């Protein structure tokens, strides 16, 4: 009754739209990272949290503007 | 019409300009990192899109930077402004400018609409849904570049490229046809 | 009267702004323990959040 | 039509293409290994055609990087395609290409069925469930041999499995009689 029912075919196509779903579901995280990056970039620099990561980097020890001002220049030019 | 509303309207355009245009510069700060991470994986078109993004944010940013320019003056000249029926000629370039531009930033700022409609209602000597049309031709002619849409130059692209590589400590190969004309 | 309770409102939200900055600053200051016991095994990611 | 919806509709399917690379890469890798087991046990046109079909994911994997590329350019020049009615010439084979490839992926890839169709109801010139079959005879040459469905030449099949059979650290006889020719 079973294998009747819930096939081998019908198995695939469900698999295939569990796989296919939750693809859907990763482009979804990844807007809503994309987003919540772009949301919250104030109050989370990129220059701060180097520094700090450099900084305690050199202290467990292991290792790992002015553009904008010639870009700047650049369209000038 | 309603001047209160303007002049408010004209502070929240400012303050709203400045966090935006700080945002945009953070945004453009993070993403060339990216564009330097895909220069140095092969893909090189895929980067010189991201840098034509780049740009044109940062041609956004200018230009919202004269708009609060402009609107900083129209500010300081309320007083004037509100008394006499016809503008002068200092605010008649930042008038035509910002109702220009209105339309054009309408999406990322909305009191700009407002700002711009309070302006039209206020005029009538060539203002209007279509007397605005033909009266806005003395507009800044930077901004209007600026904020313009058109594919920029390959070799101001080509040239951001190199410079972005030599930041990041990375190579990249210009192409000598770009880089001659 | 009204604007009593509303002064207390006030002054209440004030010292839970204050007790929640303290609250950002403690929880700073475990973030930088944990990626200080996080980098030591290697993890330059789980640092990096 | 509707144009943000265009626009959101690209960049999810530029984040789907990225992802679905990785992943194609991946299952890649990991059918090399069996790919090289078959080698190693006798069967040798088994591993044939499962090396074919690696060849073909991977063509599939270039062409979506390609259309990657288009569909960011496109996003890129959004602001110059939304105001003008007709498409420009650099556009053009983006689009086309776009339009020509939206029935071969959309399986894997939805949104770009959607893509094609926001372009199709957009234009008019050449555009249509009709107009479009015979207006898409510029598309990329490279992506459209790539996306074909053709079976490869047998001296490339031959030359993957003699380098996955070097890497992988096992024997394999090619057949002479492809290697000459």
């Amino acid at each position: 009754a079973t294998l009747k029912t819930m096939n081998l075919e019908k198995i695939s196509a469900l698999m295939d739209k569990f796989e296919h779903q939750f693809e859907t579901l990763d482009v979804q995280t990844q807007q809503m990272e994309d987003t919540m990056s772009s949301t919250t970039t104030l109050t989370t620099p990129q220059n701060q949290v180097d520094m700090l990561l450099q900084e305690m980097a050199d202290e467990a020890g292991l290792d790992l503007d002015e553009l904008s001002q010639r870009l700047a220049r650049l369209r000038d030019q | 019409f309603k001047a209160e509303r303007l002049r408010v309207n004209l502070r929240l355009v400012i303050n709203r300009l400045k966090l935006l245009e700080k945002k945009k510069t953070e945004l453009a700060q993070k993403a060339r990192k990216e564009i330097a991470d895909y220069l140095a994986a092969g893909k090189d078109e895929r980067a010189r899109i991201r840098v034509e993004h780049i740009i044109r944010e940062d041609y956004l940013v200018e230009a919202m930077e004269i708009l609060e320019l402009y609107c900083d003056l129209l500010l300081a000249r309320f007083g004037l402004i509100q008394s006499m029926k016809e503008l002068d000629s200092g605010l008649a370039e930042s008038v035509s400018t910002l109702i220009w531009a209105a339309p054009r930033l309408q999406s990322e700022v909305a009191e700009l609409k407002i700002v711009a409609d309070q302006l039209c209602a206020k005029y009538s000597k060539e203002y209007g849904k279509l007397c605005r049309t033909n009266q806005i031709g003395t507009v800044n002619d930077r901004l209007m570049h600026k904020l313009s849409v058109e594919a920029p130059p390959k070799i101001l692209v080509e040239r951001y490229l190199i410079e972005i590589a030599k930041n990041y400590n990375v190579p990249y190969e210009p192409d000598s046809v770009v880089m001659a004309e | 009267s009204n604007m009593e309770k509303h002064l207390f409102n006030l002054k209440f939200a004030a010292k839970e702004l204050s007790r929640s900055a303290k609250k950002c600053d403690k929880e700073e200051k475990a973030e930088k323990a944990k990626i200080e016991k996080a980098i030591q095994k290697g993890n330059m990611e789980v640092a990096r959040i």
